[PDB]
Parts: C-alpha cells; structure tokens; sequence
C-alpha cells in the first residue's frame, strides 16, 4: 500500500504493473476494522458519540468511492483500471517528452505539472466518449435490413471469434 | 449493385500539384467500407487507404483519402514522377462491387505541335502482297487529338487503328502511330496516303506527302 | 511477406473452359479471404468473387455467377479458379489478391482491403497457331524510322535498336488484337537523316513462342 | 509416442523436383510446427522452412522462397516438401525437424526447439548412372592394408573384412566427390604384412544399388 | 537477420575435462530462445539443451546451458565418453531460426604418431588405367594430419581424395588415407612417389620411398 508513491512514474510503472500498488483495495478494504465491530459491543451507555462521527466517516468514504466509479462509467472505462480514450493530447500546453515523463518523474510531480486543465480534461473526455462515439454506435445497428446479409466481412468475424 | 463512378477526367496537373479526384458512386456504400487502389499498367494495383480513412505501414503519407457516404475524396499534395498513373477506389461494403472509372494523372508541359512523319509500306512485306501505311506523330502535347486519313481522297475508319504510347518521362510528350493494312495490287493504284491529323498543335491538317514509288 | 505467385498466362481454343492457379506463400492460405479480380487489357479494374478456405464460403459474381468456380485446397495449399466458355470477351488480366491485416504480419485482425497482391497474368484466348513475322525498315535533319512487327502469333514482342545501345528517345507501341486472327506491333525511334549510312540502325525483336530474333537493317 | 518416418533414399537430377515426406504418428500433430532442416552429411544445419498443420500458417526461409512448397495434410499427417530446381549444392540429408514440447509424450507446452526428429534422407543430385565397382586391395611394427572401392555410383557401398569377424582395427572412411561427380570410399585394417602370409586378410565388397557381392583375399 | 558463430571452432577435450562451448548472436534474441543440439552418425541432431537454461526430458544432467542477454554458453563439467560429437546451437527467436555451425567436442588422448605405409599401385587398377599409389596414416594424434602428395617428390594439386576418419573409439585416435588419381602412362613415366608427411605429433617425418614399379 502506497509502497512506491515516491518513485518516478518509470519506477511507478512498477506500481501499475501491480494493482496500481494496491491502492484501490486499500481504499475499500481499510474499512475492515470499523466493518468488523460497529456491532460487537453489547452495552447500553444510553447515548453514542461515535453514532454520528463513525457514520459520517463511513458514508463519506462510500460516496467518495462511488464518485470515481461513476466517473469511470461516464468515460466508458468502467471496470478497467487502465483504459485509453479517443480524446487526443490536445492543444494542452504541457507538451513535453515521453522519455522524460515515464522515466524520470514521480506521480506527485506529475500532479504538480497538470494541476491546471484537469477539469478541462475531465470535461473533454466524455465528449469523445459520448457525443460522437455513442452517436456512431447508434448509427451502427439502426439501418441494415441487410445485417443478416453480409458477404465480405466474414473474414473479420472468423478472426474475431478466435481472437 | 452500387455502380461506383469516379469522375475527374485526365488529371493533367503539373509535378507538384494537389491531385484531387471526384470519386463518387451510384448510391451509398454500407458502413463507409471503401479501399483506395493506386494502379500502374503491368504492375500490382496497390492499396493506399483501407476503410477510406486509415493507411497501412509502408504506404506513403502523401496519399490521403476523405469523404463518406456515397462519394469519397482522395487528395495527394505532392505529385512525384512515379505516381503519375491511373487511380481507382473500390467498395468492400455491399456484397457486390466494382472498381474506379479511371483518372490519369500525368506530367504537364505546355501545348505543342509535333514533327509529323508517315512510313511508306516496305517492299519486304509488299512482295508478300501485304501493304502497311504507317503514320507517326512525334513529340506532341497533349495526347488527345484526332486522325483522319485520306487514303485515295476518302475517310478511313476500320483498317487504320491507332497505337499511342503513354507520356514518355524523358520528353514529357506523346507518340501516335496509326497503321492501315492493305495489299500490293492496291498499292499499285493508290497515290494519296495523307493522314489529316488535327490537334491544338496541329491546327491545320498537314501532310508529309508521298505516293506509290517512294 | 505475403507472396501470391500466380500461374502463367495461357493460350487455348475458344469455346472451351479454363483453369488458373494462385499459389500463396507466407502468412496463411486459410482464415483470410483470398479473392479474384479482372481488368480488361486497357480498362480500369473489376472485381469478380472470392473464397474463404477454412469454411469454403464462396461469394460469387453479380453477373458471372453460374460460370465461375473457385475452390480452395489447403492440403497442397493452393487456390484455383475455373471459368468457362472461353471467348475474346473473356480476355482480361486476372490478378489473384489476398486481404491484408493490421500490423506487419499475416496473423492479426484483417482490414477488408486487398493489401497484398500477386503478379497477375493476362488471360487471353488464342484464335490461330504460332507465326514468325518479318521485320522491316520503315522509310521516312531528323529521319523517322520503324520496325513493324506485323501480323504474328502470339503476343508479345519487344523492340530494341542496335542491341539496346540506342536507348534514349525510344517510342514503342503496344500489340493489337487486330482483325486478321494475328497480332501486329509498331515501334519507332528518333534519329537524324545525315547518319543513315554512318550508323546502321539495327532493331532487335524478341518473339519467344514463335522463335524469331533477327537483326534487321534500317537503311532507308 | 511421436514417430517421424520418411520415404526411402532418393537419387535425383539437377533442375528436377523431389517430394520428400515426414509421416507423423502419435502426439498432437496439428498444433505443433512441422518443419524441415537440411544438412550436407556431417556438417552444420540451416533451417529449410516449415508450416503449421492446424491453419496452414507458413513461413519459408528467405534463401529458399520460390524454391520450396511445404504442404500439410490432415489425412496422411505428412508434409510433401516439394523442393523445386534441385541442386548438387543443395544435395543434403533432409531430416524433418518437428518442433519439441513437454509432457506427457508429445502433448505439453511446446518449446520452439526441434526435439522430435526423423532419420533424414540424403537427396543425391547427379547426372550419372548406376555402376557397380570391382575391388582394389593395396600392395605394400604393426602395418596396415586395405581394399579400395573406387569408381562406383550411386551411394552406398557396404564392406566387411573376413565377413564381420575381423574387427581388429578396422577403419572405414568418409565419401569423396571426384571431378566428374563420382563416388568412392576406402576401408583399411591395421594388420601387418608379417601376419599376412600366415593368415589371410580377406575383404568383402558389396554394392547395394546393384548387388555385386565380391570377396577378395589380400596377398603378400 | 540473426547470424550465429559458435565459439570456438573445436575443443580437444579428454573424457573428464571441462567443456566450455558457446554460441554468439548479433541482435536481440529475446525470451532466451536458444537451444543446443548434437548429432551422432546414425543419429539425428538431438536436442540436448533447450531454452539455454531449461533442461529437456531424457537428457543427462551434466549438460547445462548458461549465458543470457545476447550471448549464450554451453557448460559440461565432467565429460562422459558419449558426450563427444558435433555440438550445435540454435536460435528460434524469429521467423528465421538458423543453427550454430558446430563446435565439435572430440576426445583427447596422449600423443600418438601415425604409421605411414605408402603403397605401390595395384595391378587390378593399373589394368583399367589408374595408378593406385596410396598413403595411409593409422592412429595419429591430433587431427592435424597434413600429408604431402609428393608427385616426383613434389606436391601437385588434383590427386587427393582427402578422406579422414572420425576419432576411433578403439584407441582414441583418427585415421587418414587417400588414393593417387593420375594417368596410367603418366605413371609409366614418373620418377618418385614418397608421401613425406607433416604432423604436429612429429619430431621428424616418417618416410618410405619408392619409384615406378619399385
Ligand atoms: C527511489 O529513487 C531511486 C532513484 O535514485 C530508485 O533507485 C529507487 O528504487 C526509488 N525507490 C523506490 C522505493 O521506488
Ligand atoms: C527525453 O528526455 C531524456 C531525459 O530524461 C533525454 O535524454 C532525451 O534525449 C529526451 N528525448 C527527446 C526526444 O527530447
Ligand atoms: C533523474 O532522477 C534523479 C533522481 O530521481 C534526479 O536527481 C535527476 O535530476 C533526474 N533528471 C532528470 C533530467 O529529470
Ligand atoms: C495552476 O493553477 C493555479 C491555481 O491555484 C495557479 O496559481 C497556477 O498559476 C496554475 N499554473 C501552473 C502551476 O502552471
């Protein structure tokens, strides 16, 4: 957990050759102590101090661990820890070197690089995920009374069913 | 059936010109499936842009396809002396298919007049009773012209077919050679062998006059 | 890479049938749609139909259906095409072509386009039998001249002057499927008039199935 | 387990074609690469080429592209290596070099190395004819004598000294190619000439292409 | 192209001596895709080590590969007598999978001298037209046996069918012999035949000398 957060993204290419260095399972499974005993107590005590504080911490963790799942849902990336997008690296002005980024730069310094335009990227991504990609997919299966009738696409289908 | 109909004529452009073609069809091809096929005479017709948008590894970047639906578009920015050939596009959409109509791109010099010649029939074939009167249109531009023979003061069409070379890359002009078939006993009669060639450069139909005897 | 070594050109009696081969080499004979295309010798190009060897899916022609037969024999790893009713309007070049794939290989996802191709042979029917022609000095500052390789069988001949020593200014003309049952050809070059008796222009012809390769004078 | 049986020995001509085989029996034949390796007898190896039987995925050696057509068969479980334009510099022993695997016999993870091999076939390319030789013993503290087999065609010739019973220092020799493409061998035994007039050293020469079994005593 | 040079050329190793064989590649043959092969007469090239670190089934345990990166190395500590044949390597990282040319491990004995008994020609080959002057070298060490085909006590070129045996398991050594191939009436006019040999297990060339018919 967090075991190479100080490494460069090339030595934190090591982090995402493992489970993003165990970050997500540490997000949801560090609940296990307050999951193991909010209920092992059999005591009256007539009032509760943790009955609001622990509950607020718990539902705070849950809504934070659902906003990110919904944001991966909105960019077609739901399930996939590492996925690619149709949004290009745009006019976004931190254009620099590949062998500088993924060899000698930590994740935190990288966050300091692109601390601006991050909401620009987040607004930008769903645009190419939806506004044309979903509409192109809607163009796919509407008009083809000739979808049963396909003669020169069998080769891709055969390749595709094996690989 | 989708009758694919590309429609520029001869793409007579200079070396270094934007080779833009029309590249349409009768109706819309399904799922935009179109491939782009450069072709040279005697060689392999080669793919340029598969899917009309994406290009394989090895094909030159100056080839560039565009358009969708019924009529697509190909633009080529730089015109090299080896790409001056005939271009087609072909659908891989609906189960039946047909190729492009044919657009020739060439080396563009200015318009010109030839050095006209006509060959008398040789005695080596005249002794076998087989005459052959052969005209010649040397170093003229453009290729498109018309040839009207005057074999004994009359138009000929059916025996004097035309064999015309493509643009020879050295001189950037063309060469025509019309050939009429005849025999020896008719060669003893016919005095007039004068192909009245008409062109931009051959405005008036000239002759290189000869008769039976030389 | 993918090599499609098609079998050679053929001559045959008209009204009969014809078979051609296309031996692939490299990539995969199966799991990719080998196909077949036409082009009349001078026209644009034309697709006919194909075959998929793993499942023998035959996607035939809109017009030539019923007269075309495509097979796929992976046990000796070839692909044959059988057309019928040979005729002067079956005369076309027949290229064998395979669908390509993404990436530099022959195993990944196919593209749907005829990427890798074959050398192609002109499938032209024969009327007559072989014939050695005769070659002539075609008489004209600049003297024109030709060597008329006229009324022969079969195509093609080539023309090179002075055993190819004269190389520039050449202007050959293609062979004709003419109206005599034979084939004719023309070829000119550009020489001056004053060098008639000094440099003897001697064209060289190459008619390989009729076996006539003569040196021929041009001294008009 | 895995068996790799080929055809018999072949004597061939330059420019011709040979159809050698490798019949596989036992183990997963279709999944594993069925390849070929030639070798001039007792020399280094270079990979001839090979296909897969499952999809007929092929790849030929770039020094043999256009010279080899490697089939694959799912009935006979063979590979008909039809090498075209046979050369006397491609005269070699053709082991069928099936790739190797783990197991369990021949059904585990394949390794990419050629573990399972055939005995090979020396394709002899020469334009001579079958000729049976005579014997040539050699006239002269332990000396040596032998019987030469010169001027024979084609390979092989089998020799025995005193009909297999005298092996006291027998020495057979490798082949040689003479100036006319001619085969020969030699075989000597390190016995002296002092024990030669007391006990006879008899050599037995054979030519299995023609079955001319000759015996020969060596004299002082 | 991946080129392989097996290093060294050969290794004259006694049974029990350390076997340091290696095979050298040029480019990156990834995933350690190098094997080791061995052919015996009557046998095929047998896979002794695959993967250059892994071990096949059925092979002995003293066979072991080493080396990684670009260059690789075959290691045997104590040599059993069946471990003495020609030893190849093979890469199969790509389409082209060429072999090592072969570093033959041969047995090494102590110093051994040949027994040169040159032979006058045999009459059964004289009657056909070939002079069978034969030089024969039995049981020499090492393989470096350079016989001089001294025609009239001088080395010519074209009368040597050079056949040298494998290292025989009787007494750990080789053998070499070949026949003179000249003309018959030419031998009727020669002067001297004496194969004054050259070997590295010499202190002096052992020589027998004769003439035509003597
Ligand atoms: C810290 O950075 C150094 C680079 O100098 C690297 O060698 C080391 O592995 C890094 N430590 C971790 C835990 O990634
Ligand atoms: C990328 O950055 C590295 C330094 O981290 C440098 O060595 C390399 O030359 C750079 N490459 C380019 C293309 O600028
Ligand atoms: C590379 O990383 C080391 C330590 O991680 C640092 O000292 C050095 O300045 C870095 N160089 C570049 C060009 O980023
Ligand atoms: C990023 O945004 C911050 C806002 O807090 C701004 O101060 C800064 O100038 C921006 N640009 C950078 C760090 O390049």
């Amino acid at each position: 957990f967090l075991g190479a957060a100080g490494s460069t993204m090339g030595a934190a290419s090591m982090t995402l050759t493992v489970q993003a260095r165990n970050l997500l399972s540490g997000i949801v499974q560090q609940q296990s102590n307050l999951l193991r005993a909010p209920e092992a107590q059999q005591h009256l005590l007539k009032l509760t101090v943790w009955g609001i504080k622990q509950l607020q911490a718990r539902v705070l963790a849950v809504e934070r661990y659902l906003r990110d799942q919904q944001l991966l849902g909105i960019w077609g990336c739901s399930g996939k820890l590492i996925c690619c997008t149709n949004v290009p690296w745009n006019s976004s002005w931190s254009n620099r070197n590949l062998s500088e980024i993924w060899d000698n730069m930590t994740w935190l310094q990288w966050d300091k690089e692109i601390s601006n335009y991050t909401q620009i990227i987040y607004g930008l991504l769903e645009e190419s995920q939806n506004q044309q990609e979903k509409n192109e997919q809607d163009l796919l299966a509407l008009d083809k009374w000739a979808s049963l009738w396909n003669w020169f696409d069998i080769s891709n289908w055969l390749w595709y069913i094996k690989l | 059936e989708i009758v694919l109909t590309q429609s520029p004529g001869t793409q007579s452009l200079s070396p270094g010109e934007r080779a833009t073609l029309s590249c349409r069809a009768s109706q819309s091809v399904g799922n935009n499936k179109l491939a782009w096929y450069q072709q040279r005479p005697g060689q392999a017709p080669r793919l340029l842009i598969y899917g009309a948008s994406s290009r394989p590894s090895g094909v030159a970047d100056r080839f560039s396809g565009s358009g969708s639906g019924t009529d697509f578009t190909l633009t080529i920015s730089r015109l090299e002396p080896e790409d001056f050939a005939v271009y087609y596009c072909q659908q891989y959409g609906q189960s039946l298919s047909t190729f492009g109509q044919g657009t020739k791109v060439e080396v563009k010099r200015t318009v010109a007049a030839p050095s006209v010649f006509i060959f008398p029939p040789s005695d080596e074939q005249l002794k076998s009773g087989t005459a052959s009167v052969v005209c010649l249109l040397n170093n003229f531009y453009p290729r498109e012209a018309k040839v009207q023979w005057k074999v004994d003061n009359a138009l000929q069409s059916g025996n004097s077919q035309e064999s015309v070379t493509e643009q020879d890359s050295k001189d950037s002009t063309y060469s025509l050679s019309s050939t009429l078939t005849l025999s020896k006993a008719d060669y003893e009669k016919h005095k007039v062998y004068a192909c009245e060639v008409t062109h931009q450069g051959l405005s008036s139909p000239v002759t290189k006059s000869f008769n039976r005897g030389e | 890479q993918v090599q499609l070594v098609q079998s050679g050109a053929e001559v045959k009696r008209p009204g009969s049938s014809v078979t051609v081969s296309c031996k692939a080499s490299g990539g995969s004979f199966s799991t990719y749609a080998l196909s077949w295309v036409r082009q009349a010798p001078g026209r644009g190009l034309e697709w006919m139909g194909g075959v998929i060897p793993l499942l023998t899916i035959t996607n035939y022609a809109p017009r030539f259906q019923g007269r075309i037969t495509i097979t796929a024999d992976r046990s000796t790893s070839t692909a044959y095409l059988e057309l019928n009713s040979l005729r002067p309007e079956d005369t076309a070049v027949y290229y064998c072509a395979r669908e390509g794939t993404t990436g530099w290989g022959w195993l990944g996802k196919p593209i749907g386009a005829f990427a890798h191709w074959g050398q192609g042979t002109l499938v032209t029917v024969s009327s007559a039998s072989t014939k050695g022609p005769s070659v002539f000095p075609l008489a004209p500052g600049t003297a024109a001249l030709g060597c008329l390789v006229k009324d022969y069988f079969p195509e093609p001949v080539t023309v090179s002057w002075n055993s190819g020593a004269l190389t520039s200014g050449v202007h050959t003309f293609p062979a004709v499927l003419q109206s005599s049952g034979l084939y004719s050809l023309s070829s000119v070059v550009t020489v001056p008039s004053s060098s008639l008796g000094t440099q003897t222009y001697i064209c060289n012809v190459n008619h390989k199935p009729s076996n006539t390769k003569v040196d021929k004078k041009v001294e008009p």
